[PDB]
């Protein structure tokens, strides 16, 4: 309903079955939004930072950080994180 | 007024990451800008949409006359200069 | 549980001789040693002290009299004294 909490934006029951982001609020989840183009959101409603990046799970389902990161980084379940490597020419 | 502490870094890869590039070449003298443009696959990306037109008019504050923009006195309508672009680039604008 | 910035030092032993004691500089600093794991990971190579100054510009020297038993078919022993190291906890933002 409206109990929160790890303290975030997102409630319980909208993390525990499904929501998406639209106008920077989250909202529940339905079939119909799809095909708009919005995605659906499950995370982990006991921890802040689902993944265990510095960027909560609101931040990464708004698409509220650097705007360098990846899109495909915007889902609570999958970790904003370098791969940095070094080759020798 | 404080510049200590105060980096471009930060910005760089954020403001390179959501623009597009355009670099106008005068004689004697050379322009680099970066626009801001619009995602279409995100929904909830409100950045107003543009054509390349408004955006060359807003990146060098260039005014019309007739329909046609001038820098200062310098035609930069797209019939009169010579227009480059990179592979993907053109491979974007070719079926557009 | 982890150590963030791993700092060891050691004792390099010939005889019943202590060499030097070096504590790791900023070339030699672990950032990541998770429980059960290894720095530098396994499937690397490891990594070289060679130096014994806080700035990493000084080699480590040993005497002639050394050199004349270390060619003469002695070894030299390797003794961990400390290491220190750091620990992660969550300040008033969430970081
Ligand atoms: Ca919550
Ligand atoms: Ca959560």
């Amino acid at each position: 309903e409206d109990l929160d909490t790890d303290n975030d934006n997102i409630p319980d029951s909208y993390e525990r079955n499904g929501y998406t982001i639209k106008d920077l609020i989250a909202v529940k989840w339905e079939d119909s939004f799809a095909e708009q183009g919005y995605k659906k959101y499950v995370s982990n409603y006991l921890e802040s930072n689902t993944a265990g990046d510095p960027y909560t799970d609101y931040e990464k389902a708004s698409g509220s950080f650097d705007k360098a990161i990846k899109t495909e980084a915007r889902d609570p379940l999958v970790a904003a994180y370098p791969i940095v490597g070094v080759g020798m020419e | 007024i404080v510049t200590e502490g105060n980096s471009w870094s930060d910005y760089i890869s954020q403001i390179d990451s959501i623009s597009a590039s355009i670099i106008l070449d005068t004689e004697n003298e050379s322009y680099e800008r970066r626009v801001t443009a619009k995602n279409l696959q995100d929904p909830e990306d409100k950045t107003p949409e543009l054509t390349i037109g408004e955006a060359i008019e807003k990146a060098f504050g260039a005014t019309k006359k007739d329909g046609l923009l001038y820098f200062n006195d310098i035609p930069i309508d797209e019939s009169c200069v010579e227009l480059i672009f990179d592979d993907n680039t053109a491979n974007k604008i070719k079926d557009s | 549980a982890p150590m963030y910035k791993v700092t060891p030092t050691t004792n390099l032993v010939l005889d019943g001789d202590t060499l030097s004691t070096i504590k790791a500089q900023e070339n030699q600093i672990g950032n990541n040693l998770s429980p059960g794991d290894t720095y530098p990971k396994k499937g690397l190579s490891p990594l070289a002290l060679n130096t014994m100054d806080q700035f990493s510009s000084r080699l480590i020297p040993i005497n002639y009299d050394q050199l004349k038993k270390l060619d003469a078919g002695k070894q030299i022993k390797l003794e961990t004294t400390q290491v220190s190291g750091n620990f992660g906890t969550k300040n008033s933002s969430g970081q």
